[PDB]
This record gives C-alpha cells, structure tokens and sequence, in this order.
C-alpha cells in the first residue's frame, strides 16, 4: 500500500513508469492481497491517465495493466473497464504480452463469468486482427481451379501435370505436419474457444499532409541526416518563401539571388522489381533502384516504416524525392508541423524565425504573427509541447495569449512554466479583467488568482464585478462546493453571516 | 547484367512446383508477345512492384491466396459474352467457375438464372432455404425425362440430387443409408456413420478412418473433420483409446484451422463446427472417460462433476447457439446419454431438455415440409416432448387452455370476422386460470378489438380483459410488449373517464415505465384529446423518477419546439417544470442549460467566413459603386492564408497600376474580377461564439453525448460526458444551405462528430413526425430470423433534432449523395459549371428555329431525347468513379455490397407510404460508408357493415416529379436489378403476413389526421363505429395487392420476379420515364 500508492501515486519518468511492472509484476506475482481502493484505483487512475495521454507508453501501460488488474479478487467494473481499456488499447502484440493477456483474460473471464458475460462480451467484442496475428510459433485452389480452368482455349498445352502435381504434392506436402505440445491447445482452444461471431460489414476502408507529415517527420526525427534534412528544409522553406511571397519588383540595390541550384528503366525496373519480388530487402531494392533511378535518370509505409543502412536510402531518396517532386511544382503546416515536434524545434524555428523575421514588412509580421498565434493557439504532449516551444519561442494580443493558459490550463510541468512565463512577460480593463477573474476562479486558482491580482494590482471599478460576481456565484449555490465557496471566499453582513455560517457549521457540525 | 528480356529473364530466372507461374507466364508472355507483333511492362513492374498485368501479377503472385479471387474472377470475368461467336466456354467455365466457394448470392443467382435456357431458375433461382425446393426436384425429373432438345447442363442434374438429399436430411435417413451402397462415396458414410454409431463396430469405422484419410486434403475438410471425429468418438474402453486418440492427433487437426486462414468465408464457418466438434468431443470424451472409469454405485459416481459439468456445459452449450449446426451438434453431440445412462437424472432432463432445441429452434426459424414433418408417465412425455383433430389429438392424449384456446380462436378466427364463437371461449377461458402469455394478446387483443369493435354496452365487458394485461406486468417485455399499448385503444370504446381508472392506475402507478418511456413517438402525439391525466402522473413520475435521463429529449425537444394553445404550454410546462424541478433538483440544469445556450447559441454568427465576406463586400462595393485608399480595405481584411493567388495578384496589380487611365481599369477589373471571382466556408467559434469553452464541457458536466442516450438502446452502460473539440468548425462542401458540421470528440470513448442542416423544413416540426417513419424499419428487427445475419443488418444512424428546424445528423465520412457527387464530380475537371440539361435543351431545343412550323415532327422526344438526354453522364461517371474509386477487394466488395445493399434496402425500403420519388432529395448517402441517411366527397356509411365503402378513383392531376436519373440506373448495380431481386424480393416479401403489432396506432396516429387544415380529417373522421378506412383501405389495398400472392398449385406465385421485372420495365424505359405516372401519382 505505501510502495505502491506512494510510487504510483509519486509520479525521469523511464523509471518510475517501468517500476511498476517488475514491482507490481514480481510483488503481486507470489498470490497476495492488497487490492480495493489500491486495484482499484490504480487500475483506473493508471488506465484513464495512461490513455488520456495517446511505443513504451502503449506496451508498458498495455503490458502492466493486466498484471496489476487481473490480480484482484472480483470481476465488477474495474474488469470490465481495466480489461476493456487495456484489451482496447493492444490486443495480442509484443509477443509476451499476447501469451500473458490470453491466459489471464479466458481464466478470468471463463472462471469469473462460470450475467458478466453478456455484458462484458457484448459490451467489450471487437473483431479485429485476432485470428490472423496470432501465430506465436505455430506452424488454394480457388485460384488455380479458376485460374487454371477459366481459360484452356485456343489449342493444347498438356494442362496435366500441373494440376495432378500441385494437387498431389500440395496435398500431400501440407497434409503432414508436426508439433510438440508447447503451447497449441491452450492457444488454439482458448483463442478459439469463443465462439460468439456478428457478422463482418466494416466497409470503411478509404496530398499535402502526406508530404509535409512524412517529410516533417522523417526529416526532423532523424550528419548526413542533420545536414541533409537541414539544407533541404531550409533551402526549400527559403525558396518556396521566397519564390512564393511575390517580391522583387524594381529595387535598386542587391541580394535578390540565391532560388535555385539543384536541378534503361524498363530492364532496371522489371528486372529488379520482377527479381526482388518474384523471391524488407524489396521496399530498399525496390524503392532505392526506383527512387535512384527515376529521380537521377529524369513509398510512405517504407520511409514511415523504416524511418522509425535502409534508413539513410530511405530517408534521403523519399525526403530528396517527396521535396523535390513535391517543391519543384503552406508554410503554417509546415513550420508548425516540422518545428512542434530537441534540437529540430530549435534550429528549426531559431533558423527560420531569424532568417524570415530578419530577411525582410506589414505581411510577414501581420501573417506570421495571426498564423502562428492562430495556428499554435487553436491546437496532451502536442499542445502543451506545440503551444509552449511555439509561444515561449516565438514570444521572445494579450487576450489571444491569456484566455488560452487560463481556459487550456482550467479546461483540463508545462502548466507552471508556460503559464508564468507567458503570464509573467506578457505583461477595456473591466471587460479582460473582470471576465478573467471571474471567470478564472487548486493550484489554478492559486496560481492564476496570485499572479493576476498580484500582477494587475502591482502593474497599476472592481467593486460592482466582485460584489456581483462574489454575491451572485457564492449565494446562488463535494469539492466543487467546499473548493470553490473556501478558495473563492477566502480570498454584505447577511450574505457573509448568513452564507458562510453554513460552511463552519456544516462542515465543523459533521 | 522488352518483353524478351523481361519475359525471358523472368521466366527463366524462377528456375534456379512452379508451374502455374512458369506455364501462366510463358503461355500469356509468348501467345501476347507472339500475337501482339508496351503497357504491360510498365503497368506490371509499376503495379506489381509499387505495392490487365495488375489482375495478373497481383492476382498470380500470391501462390493462391484469398485477394486472388477478385482480381482472377473480375479479370476472367470481366469479358466474356458480346464477344465474336465464343460463348459457351466463356459462359459454362465463367458461370461454373464462379458459381463455387462461398461468396456468390449475384454470381449463382444471376449465373444460374440468366444463363442459356435454364429450366431450373425458377425453383433454384427462387430456393434459397429450401421453400419450394419440395417440388423442385419434380420440376427437374421432368425435363430430365423429356428432353427432347435439351440443353445437357449436369451441373443441374447434381444440384438437383443435392437439393433431395437436403429435404430427405435427417429424417428421411432411412433410404440415404441406401446411397451408402452406391451413389454417396462421403454422404452415405458420413451422414450414415455419423447419424448413428455402435458399440462394437471396428470393421464399420476402420474402413471409414483407413479409407477417407489418404491425403487428406483438409480445405474441403469435411473427410477428415468426419473421419477424425468418427475415428477419435466412440467409447470403446481399449485402456489407451482416449489417451492414445487424444495424443496422437486430436489437437493436431486444429492446424487445419490455421488453413482456414488462407480462406476467411466466411468470419466464423468452419470455426464454429470445428470448435464446437473439437470441444464437445474432447469435453465428452473427458467427462465419460473420467465418470466411466471412476466407477459409480460404488461410492455412486461422487459428485463434482454432475451439477456443474452438466449445468455449465448443458446451460452453456445449449443457451450459446446462433440448421445444420443444432441438427449435426445436437443429434451428434447426444452420445454421452448411451454411456452414462447404460452403465447405471441427467440422461431424461439433458436428452429431453436438449432434443427438444432442434424442433423448436428448426420448426420456428425455418418458418412448410419442415414443421410437419421435423415434429402416465409417458403420456405427459410423449404428449408434451413434441379444428377436432387438434382439440381431440391433442386433449385426449395449463397446456389445455393455451393450446385449445390459441389453437381454436388461432385457427378459428380465420375464416374473415370474429364477433362470436372465439368470443366466449377466449373471453371465459382467459378471464381465469393464472399465468398465461399468449392467451392475453391473442384472446386478450383479438376478443377486445372483435368485442369492443360493436361499440355496445357488452363491449365495455372487454375492458374487465384489459385486467389480464397485468398477468403480463411480470413477464420480462420485448417490442411484442408494445403491440400490449394498442390495447388502450380499447379504452377509446369505454365510457368517460371511468372504466378502468382503477386498473389502469393502479396497474400502471404501482409497476415501471417499460412502454411508458421507451416507446414514446406516438405517445407524445395525443395532446388535443383528454390525455392529460390518467397515464400522465405514473408515465411523468416514473418517467421522470425511475428511467433517470429519458424525458429530458422529449420534454425539451417537444416543449421547446413548439386560447388553449396558448394555454397548454404554461399549464404543461410550469406542471412538468414545477413537478421536476421540484422532483430533482434541479431537474435537468446541465440539459437546460447546454440545450438552451447550445441550440440558441446560433444566433449570433450565422456568418460566413473570409473568402464570402471579402470577396461579397468587394464585388458588391466595387462592381455597385464602379458603375491606393481604397485598396487597403480588401487587404487587411482578405489576408487569411486563403487568397493565392488573389492577395499578390490583386495587391500587386491594384497597387502598382494605379495611374493612367485604361491600365486602373483594365487591372482593376481583370484583377478584381479574377482574383475575386475565383476565390469564390470556416467557421470560427472562439471569436464569434465562445461558448463551447466554459461550456468547458461545463467542466465535466453529468450529462451524456447527444445520440446514444436512449432509454432501450444503450441504456444503463457507461454513460460519461463529451469533450466536444476545438472551434474550428467548417462546412459540408456548399450546398443549398449550411451545414455546420461540428466535432465531439470524446476522450471516454465517444471520438464523434456533430452536423447541422441550417434552420428550413417542409412541414415545419410536423416534418419531423415524418422521420418516425423510419422508426417503422426498426419493426423489421423483431422480424428478421435470417435477413439481419445475411444481410449484415440493416443501416441506422443517430439525429438528434434541436428545436423546430434544427437537426444533429451523424457523419462519420463526410456527406455525399446522388446529385451532389455527381453533379460535383461529373461538373468538375474542365470548364463546365451548368451543362447537360441545359446545353442539351438549350442547343438541341434552340438550334432549330423557334416556331416552330408547325409540330413538326421533330420527334419527339425519341431522338432528341437520346441526343439531349442520353449524351454520356451515365456509364462513364459511375463505371469510371466506381472502378477508379477502388484499389483492392475490400473497396471494391464493400462499395458493390455496401452500395447494391444499401440502394436495393433504401429504395424498396423508403419507396412506399406515400414517398415513392424518382427524382433527387430523397435517400442520400456519405463517402465511405453510403446508405441514405442525410378528394371527392363524404359518402359514409354510417355504422353496422364497413365492407362495401370502397370508393377507388383513378384520376391523374399534377403529380409528375419523375425524371432525372435514371441515367446509370440499369448500369450502376450488377446486371441491373441481378443481386436486388433475392435481398428486395426476399425482404420485402419475407414480411407483411405475421408479427404486425404496430400497425393501427402507427398508422391511424401517423396518418390521422391530415397536415394542415384540419377540417375534413378531423370533422370527417370523428365517427363511432371501428376502422374508418384510409389507413386500413390503404394498407390492406396497397400490401394485400402488391403482396400477392405467396403459394399455388405448382409453386407458380407472382414475385418471384413480377415486382422487379413489372416495377423496373413499367418504370425503367422511354414512355414510362418521360410521362411520368411512376407510382400511380404517389399512389396517392
């Protein structure tokens, strides 16, 4: 209770996130108690705080759930929703977690539902990938019978042999296998033992992100690499910026330059795609013969895939391709999208917000500043990390920059530093002020009720806006009460006899 | 180290099995190189290796994989007929190769009812589960033996042996052993070594486990699912026969599964024979080798395994079910009563409570050979385990009064009236004994509405029956449960308020809501009438305290939508607003308060964006006041990212040529025309609304998301509150009006959207009453035994309406329909914007000179009409988006399943009660799902008989509306109306004969009275006497003669395909679509 409530409940992360596995794995491992409020609430507080943030984090939370909350004692709601929101977020992936989750979900479903089980099956079903990714070490002719029986026209070919012999030999080369127990009739019957099937349907299925997100993302999350992914994005963010803000009329003076520089298949492609396919080695043959050869001559799941010696091939032929098809032919998604997510964000917004806010003057100022400020105000570790690098780097419009600390900080160690900082230096008055503080109102309150009344009483029609605002919210009316009428009053003899009388005496009268 | 190299190093290359790629390759490569003497290389080394030669490569290179089947039946299939003289190989090897696996329903019912003469569509065709399949082999005998120029077609022959061996299943076993001794190398031993086994049989089982496994070829598992169930069944008591059995193999034949893998037809299929045969022969090999061999008298058996193994796996396996499953898994799974029963309470209880699954799930799921012909200690066993005839049979060998009583007024009533005879026998024999279900709503509707249909003094009687309904207030509910509510119709033949005060108050105040908050729709219809009380403080009180949220939409939705109308309101809302507020707390201040500031947020911006406003205030300034001051309006309020490029065009031209005199003009005009003329959206809620912040979701209100809060759907489940997104809002392409599609995002899993169709209706809020319709289909949920499984269910979404002109739609892709993806999409690509009907009609009809001397012809129509009508914008658009529009088989199998579904379920579903349009604005669909979703004179007589006032007249006026597309109708499904007809003809002819339940009060409350002007409805309608026709003249008329019939003589029944072939040629032509009278002017 004091390891776990005091570790779990304490949280650099690497640590303190993975020791809950191996200490609640290993401790809970020896058949023990120490569950109810401790199952319980870790259960939730791990799978509502470990979801609300969406590799480590998927198959730590994924792969440590289960072992915390499949070890209690009851199968109430927090197994359906500690097993629904950890079975939700991955089902049969990273190999241990797929023979570890099957044994503990069928004895525990099938040992605790031997009215649970059409609610938790109904209600917790999905069909997904579960028959087909599978496997774990386990171990036709529709298309030869049609194929092979749809033409046989013109003359004679024998049309014989191949079908008595790939009959006869795939008949009998697949009807004979073998296996050592091991693992196949608890896989088999445990996977295949529920047998409560709804159909198919799932129809579904269905240029600028695609290139803007994969080379964004390829090129800023990877030298060769550093030079090549920063001479790229600056010279084609410089050039298209450039090239496309409509300039250079008839000045007289210099630096005006400096726009551009840079500038068989059937044997080539059949041969290598006809070899390397007829055999992770076809997406770098294929895509680095193709990719070199039509672009020196003259795609994302394998730079997206592999970007994550066929990294460097990849990543330089699908940057080099993608920027130079896609820019030899938009600059909020792709500064926002390539400088919001250590050193890229830097470099990237240091180089460009210097080499644009200095290249330069109503337009670049006006747009950058309402489409950065609209772009990375409008937008859990993206918006604190995209609105703090944006705003504490791009701040170095006071109801744009307050109203979104206060209403994304009051809506849901980012928080404190952001919302200082640019509280702290960023500093009609009615309208802002009473709007804000009256609308502002533990650490929030604290916080912002501190930092505002200090900052605006120090910086320096508050009675009708208080009175009313105190008289109206504290008359009108568990920790929404006690927090609220203790912070917010704690900060007229009837409305303050008479309205905090109660407060003392119910709360002392208990 | 271009075919020869690409052909011969490919070719040769895969020699250093094989054959079909090395024979395929060589065959097409050198019959196509050697005969065509450039884009199967590119299309092949492109296609083939990005991801005619892609169907060949893809379609050829996955060693005969599942994703082969479209690629190798689309391109073998793709041209066939039409072609030449060759036909019969194209047609026999394209229909006999693809009428096979498991995917077909098209390809075997257009294969094998549009192929050749095909003397055996009709009963094959018109089969499926096996109806008139009974004479269908006579049919085929016939011919057979006729001939006389016949057209071979073994094929027909074999299917026809099948469809014997079929209807003779099971029960007729007797002369099927016989095939055993001939025809039936797998059928006579299967069905004849599985359907009943022996004891000492080891010459009768070796043969058959040493014979029917050499392979075996498991795919196609049906030799080694028989013989290694054969082999590994069968308690023989050989020491090691289950531990040698049992370890041998058994788990190994589960590999086989892992084949099914290679073939996924369909989802479960061989998953639930091969689970349900490995675990019921492994539990039952288990359990009778452990209770056989751990003795028994001595020490009687223990117990263990006993209640728990025969309660869990008896309750288990005979409540988890889903035809050949229950007959096969319950008449072969039935061994373990001869081994525990042999070698002595569970051989009677599990064999009598077990058998009995196959007569009743078979008998009632296959609703005519199958009931009649599948069906003192051992007269209450024989009498019970399975008009004098049935009271005689069945009285001489409670169950008596249910089975004389439901049996006598069942098939009594029927004949046409009632009045008598059934009166005092369903009267006195369900006005006693106790418990009973079926008697109160057979006797219970059918004595009330016959009895109380005089409207006498006696019939007031019939109210005492409305006391039975109570026997029914402890018998769980379910939509039959409403059909209980169309007996308060009977009330409306009582007297004032009395009658049932007692009973109805009591009954209905000391019990729960169930069809008293559920159901609503029509119970929030009846408001003029004296429904003001009676059912109004047990329907608000425990509606209002018991169902939690449930009449917050209703209450809201109704009381915010719309002297005694003035009246009404205040007495109704300050008594539910004074009575919830008062009950509650508060009653519903998260409900009030985000529905008020929610649906009246719109005031206030109801804007456009920047693009309108700059581009409607310059145009409008400039073109209405033209007819470097100046210039900067437009760029500081047209700077938004969104004017390229009309802010450097417009900016630099405006700005740099501002002098002279024809170049201030010239590229003010150009440059203000172009620039802002085309460049002609986003909605911004955080700087025009701002109320979806503090409405913070009100931070973390208790309230549920709008859609699924419902008090049957969804009810009592995880019901949290939704974060909705950001303020970003934009707009649904650009229609008529403006649909703000909002975001709900919701972290507690309710990821969602929202939508908005601005604030315009037909009927106004009246219209919306019209939506109820739709909740009609939901009836065809209580009636669906096979059509919800086989047709993946049917499509529904949430709306939730705000107001009396508002509406939340859900839009999971986007929103696309008919005329807005094919006028968008067909418009697009080059210059065209109004087209088609107006280049056609405007060139053809003013290329001539307009007089127009003198008739003349000038016909007629007819070419003009193929000239003006039919000028491509058919198959070109809907063949070249349907093929282009797809990448692989699941685009191509969903969109054509999805599409052809949806349009044949949508339109024969949506194409009746008054709504049978063939022009636009009627069943729409999204982007990647589809569906639809967006008199003369009085004459009465009196009272007495009401079976001769049938006054039909036939007078066309106005009507029309009945042109348009068409176009691709005949071209967009599959062959027409191929693949409609089983799903159309089989949905819309499976219903419309038993389970109606809501009928008249959906019908008499929906059609009664007529919107507006209430009048003659309503001044009309108000007689005393039982049906006033209209709803039942109209229903009986319009189902009773478009449903006939069902049975003949010779199965000769019309639709069959009469509908499709009389609805599709009478509506489907020249005559037919250009005179309009499609449905008989809406009917009307």
């Amino acid at each position: 209770f004091y390891l776990i409530r005091t570790l779990f409940r304490s949280i650099e992360n690497l640590y303190k996130e993975i020791m809950p596995l191996l200490q609640v794995l290993l401790e809970s491992l020896s058949k023990l108690i120490h569950e109810a409020r401790r199952p319980q609430e870790r259960d939730i507080y791990v799978e509502l705080c470990l979801t609300v943030p969406v590799v480590l984090v998927p198959h730590l939370s994924y792969l440590m759930k289960p072992l915390v909350y499949a070890l209690n004692g009851s199968q109430e709601s927090v197994s359906q929703g500690l097993r629904t929101l950890e079975l939700c977020v991955d089902l049969t992936a990273e190999y241990f977690d797929p023979i570890i989750e099957p044994v503990i979900d069928d004895v525990m479903e099938a040992l605790s539902k031997h009215s649970h089980t059409t609610l938790r099956i109904l209600g917790k079903l999905g069909g997904r990938n579960r028959t087909f990714i599978k496997p774990v070490d386990n171990l036709p002719g529709l298309s030869a019978a049609f194929s092979l029986l749809t033409d046989p026209r013109p003359r004679i070919h024998y049309r014989i042999n191949s079908f008595k012999y790939i009959s006869g030999i795939f008949q009998l080369f697949l009807g004979a296998t073998q296996l050592p127990d091991d693992y196949a009739n608890r896989l088999k019957e445990s996977m295949d033992i529920i047998l409560e099937d709804t159909i198919a349907p799932d129809e579904p299925l269905n240029s600028q992100m695609e290139l803007l997100v994969k080379l964004l993302e390829s090129i800023f999350y990877a030298q060769e690499v550093r030079e090549e992914s920063k001479a790229l994005i600056r010279g084609t963010c410089n050039h298209f910026i450039l090239l496309y803000f409509n300039k250079m009329v008839i000045d007289k003076r210099k630096f005006v330059r400096k726009f551009s520089v840079d500038n068989l298949n059937e044997n080539c492609i059949f041969d290598a795609i006809i070899y390397a396919l007829s055999s992770s080695a076809v997406r770098s043959m294929g895509l680095e013969s193709v990719q070199l050869i039509y672009d020196s001559c003259v795609p994302l799941n394998v730079m997206c895939s592999k970007f994550i010696e066929e990294p460097y091939h990849k990543k330089l032929a699908g940057c080099i391709g993608l920027e130079m098809m896609l820019n030899s032919l938009n600059a909020r998604q792709l500064e926002i999208i390539r400088a919001l997510f250590c050193e890229v964000t830097n470099t990237a917004k240091r180089l460009i917000l210097n080499s644009l806010k200095e290249w330069n003057n109503d337009v670049f100022s006006s747009v950058f500043q309402n489409l950065v400020s609209s772009l990375i105000v409008d937008l859990e570790i993206v918006r604190a990390t995209a609105q703090e690098a944006l705003r504490t780097l791009s701040e170095t419009p006071i109801a744009t920059m307050i109203s979104p600390c206060k209403h994304i900080l009051l809506a849901p160690f980012q928080m404190q530093i952001g919302n200082i900082d640019a509280i702290t230096f960023c500093m009609e008055e009615l309208n802002r002020l009473v709007q804000e503080a009256l609308a502002l109102v533990s650490e929030q309150l604290v916080r912002l009720r501190v930092v505002c009344i200090q900052l605006l009483s120090l910086a320096i029609r508050s009675n009708i806006r208080v009175k009313i605002l105190v008289v109206f919210f504290k008359s009108l009316c568990e920790i929404i009460r006690a927090a609220h009428g203790g912070l917010k009053a704690v900060i007229p003899k009837e409305l303050l006899q008479n309205g905090l009388r109660p407060m003392l005496m119910n709360l002392s009268d208990h | 180290s271009a075919e020869t190299i690409h052909n011969a190093w490919v070719v040769v290359f895969p020699v250093a099995s094989r054959y079909e790629l090395e024979f395929t390759r060589a065959l097409v490569k050198l019959l196509f190189k050697d005969y065509h003497i450039p884009n199967v290389i590119k299309s092949l080394l492109d296609g083939v290796g990005k991801c005619p030669h892609l169907v060949k490569y893809l379609g050829s290179n996955y060693n005969a994989w599942y994703g082969a089947i479209k690629l190798l039946e689309e391109l073998s299939e793709g041209q066939g007929i039409d072609n030449q003289k060759i036909s019969d190989a194209n047609q026999d090897a394209l229909l006999e190769v693809y009428m096979s696996l498991q995917e077909d329903d098209m390809f075997y019912g257009t294969w094998r009812r549009r192929a050749k003469y095909f003397e055996t569509n009709a009963a094959l065709s018109y089969e499926q589960i096996g109806i008139w399949d009974k004479a269908l082999q006579l049919y085929e005998a016939a011919q057979i033996k006729a001939r006389s120029g016949v057209f071979p077609f073994g094929e027909s022959e074999y299917s026809l042996w099948e469809d014997h061996w079929i209807y003779c299943a099971e029960k007729l076993q007797h002369w099927e052993i016989l095939t055993e001794l001939a025809k039936h190398e797998g059928f006579t031993d299967l069905l004849l070594e599985c359907g009943w086994r022996g004891a000492d049989w080891i010459a009768d089982r070796e043969p058959l486990e040493q014979s029917v496994k050499t392979v075996m070829d498991i795919p196609t598992p049906r030799r080694q699912i028989f013989q290694t169930f054969l082999a590994l069944q069968g308690f023989s008591q050989q020491k090691d026969t289950l531990q040698d059995v049992s370890r041998l193999c058994d788990e190994g034949i589960q590999l086989t599964l892992r084949k099914w893998n290679a073939l996924p037809q369909r989802v479960t299929r061989a998953h639930i024979g091969l689970l349900h045969t490995f675990q019921q022969y492994v539990e039952l090999m288990e359990a009778s080798q452990v209770y056989s061999s751990l003795v028994t008298t001595n020490a009687q058996n223990l117990d263990v395994k006993s209640q728990e193994l025969k309660r869990v796996l008896q309750a288990w396996r005979e409540r988890l079910p889903n035809d050949i499953n229950i007959w096969n898994d319950l008449v072969t799974w039935r061994q373990h009563v001869f081994g525990v029963i042999n070698r002595v309470s569970y051989a009677y209880r599990g064999y009598h409570e077990m058998a009995w699954v196959i007569n009743r799930f078979a008998h009632v799921a296959r609703k005519v050979c199958i009931n009649q012909l599948t069906k003192a200690f051992l007269k209450l066993r024989e009498q019970a385990k399975c008009s004098e005839l049935n009271t005689g049979l069945d009285v001489i060998s409670a169950t008596q009064q249910k089975a004389e009583f439901f049996t006598l007024k069942g098939m009594f009533l029927a004949k046409l009236n009632a009045k008598d005879e059934a009166n005092q026998a369903f009267a006195t024999a369900v006005q006693i004994d106790l418990n009973l279900p079926k008697a109160w709503a057979e006797w219970g509707f059918f004595n009330d509405r016959r009895f109380k249909e005089n409207p006498e003094e006696i019939f007031h009687a019939k109210n005492a029956i409305s006391c039975y309904l109570q026997a029914a207030g402890l018998y769980k509910d379910g939509k039959t449960r409403k059909l209980l509510c169309r007996i308060l119709w009977l009330i409306s033949l009582d007297d004032a308020a009395g009658s049932l005060a007692k009973t109805f108050e009591d009954h209905h105040g000391e019990s729960p809501v169930w069809y008293w908050i559920t159901f609503v729709p029509q119970l929030l219809t009846s408001l003029s009438h004296k429904e003001a009380k009676i059912v109004r403080h047990i329907l608000i009180q425990i509606a209002k305290s018991y169902p939690q949220s449930l009449h917050f939409q209703l209450r809201t939705t109704k009381e915010d939508y719309q002297t005694t109308d003035s009246r009404q309101p205040w007495q109704d809302v300050e008594e539910i607003m004074g009575i919830l507020k008062t009950a509650y707390p508060l009653l519903a201040l998260s409900l009030e308060s985000l529905v008020d500031q929610l649906n009246q947020r719109f005031k206030c911006n109801a804007d456009e964006d920047a693009y309108r406003l700059v581009i409607v205030l310059y145009n409008d300034g400039v073109q209405q006041m033209n007819r470097p001051a100046a210039t900067e309006a437009s760029i500081s309020r047209f700077a938004d990212s969104v004017l390229p490029k009309n802010i450097r065009e417009v900016f630099e031209q405006d700005i740099i040529a501002c002098n002279p005199n024809l170049e201030t003009y010239i590229s003010k005009l150009r440059k203000w025309r172009d620039c802002l003329e085309e460049k002609l959206g986003k909605a911004d809620l955080e700087r025009v609304s701002l109320h979806l912040s503090l409405f913070h979701h009100q931070k973390f209100e208790d309230i549920e998301i709008p859609g699924q809060y419902l008090l049957h759907k969804d009810n009592n489940n995880h019901f949290i509150k939704i974060e909705r997104f950001l303020p970003t809002l934009d707009l649904v392409r650009g229609s008529n009006g403006c649909y703000k599609r909002m975001t709900i995002r919701g972290n507690d899993g309710s990821l969602h959207p929202f939508a908005v169709q601005f604030p315009a209706a037909r009927h106004c809020r009246r219209e919306e009453r019209i939506f109820q319709l739709f909740r009609i289909f939901d009836d065809a949920l209580s009636r669906k035994v096979q059509s919800r499984r086989r047709n993946i269910s049917l499509t529904l979404p949430i709306a939730v309406p705000l107001s009396p002109h508002i509406r939340i739609l859900n839009d999971d892709k986007r929103y696309t329909t008919l005329m807005g993806i094919y006028e968008e999409f067909c418009r697009r690509k080059g210059q065209s914007r109004d087209e088609p009907f107006a280049y056609t009609i405007q060139k053809l009809r003013a290329a001539f000179d307009p007089r127009l001397p003198k008739p003349d012809i000038v016909s007629v129509r007819a070419e003009v009409l193929a000239s003006i009508q039919s000028t491509l914008v058919p198959s070109t658009l809907l063949k070249d988006y349907y093929t282009e529009k797809f990448s692989n088989y699941e685009n191509y199998w969903l969109f054509r399943k999805q599409f052809t579904a949806q349009y044949a379920s949508f339109i024969f579903m949506t194409y009746i009660m008054c709504i049978n349009s063939r022009q636009p604005q009627k069943i729409h669909i999204n982007e990647g799902s589809g569906n639809i979703w967006t008199s003369t004179a009085y004459n009465n007589s009196t009272l007495d008989p009401a079976v001769k006032a049938g006054a039909p007249i036939f007078y066309n006026t106005e009507s029309v509306p009945f042109r348009l597309t068409p176009n691709i109708q005949k071209f967009i499904g599959e062959a027409g109306l191929e693949g409609i007809l089983s799903v159309y003809i089989l949905v819309i002819a499976n219903s419309l004969s038993d389970s109606e339940f809501d009928m008249e009060q959906y019908l008499s409350l929906f059609v009664r009275d007529e919107v507006i002007s209430w009048f003659a409805q309503q001044h009309r309608a108000s007689a005393q006497t039982n049906q006033l026709r209209e709803i039942v003249r109209v229903n009986v008329e319009l189902l009773t003669k478009r449903v006939l019939q069902l049975n003949h003589i010779p199965n000769s029944q019309n639709v069959a395909t009469q509908f499709v072939l009389n609805l599709i040629s009478q509506a489907v032509n020249p005559r037919n679509l250009a005179y309009t009278d499609s449905a008989w002017m809406a009917y009307l």
